């Protein structure tokens, strides 16, 4: 289940600075669920070639 | 005798009259290569044919 697909990293705003130290802010390109069916396109190597 | 026009006489107003055949010549940029010799076993071509 590996997915290619256009995404931003976060950009947070540090309008007070102990405030978002507080919180664990983190990022991952680990997925909560698989996307929905009918957003998919899916290839094969013979889609590819023609 | 031979039904061919070998040598012929004519005057001179006719010394141009012989020009009456097409020619088609490629130009410079154009380029002329053989192929034949990729008929090789191992190639295999993107788009498959019936």
């Amino acid at each position: 289940q590996v997915y290619m697909h256009r995404d931003m990293l976060p950009e947070p705003r540090l309008d007070d600075i102990e405030r978002f130290r507080q919180e664990g802010f983190y990022y991952t390109n680990m997925l909560e669920a698989p996307p929905e069916i009918d957003r998919v396109v899916q290839y094969t190597y013979e889609i590819a070639r023609l | 005798f031979i039904n061919k026009r070998i040598v012929e006489r004519v005057r001179v107003g006719q010394i141009l009259a012989v020009l009456n055949r097409r020619f088609v010549a490629y130009k410079g940029k154009m380029r002329i290569m053989d192929i034949t010799q990729s008929l090789k076993m191992g190639t295999k071509l993107a788009a498959p044919t019936v």
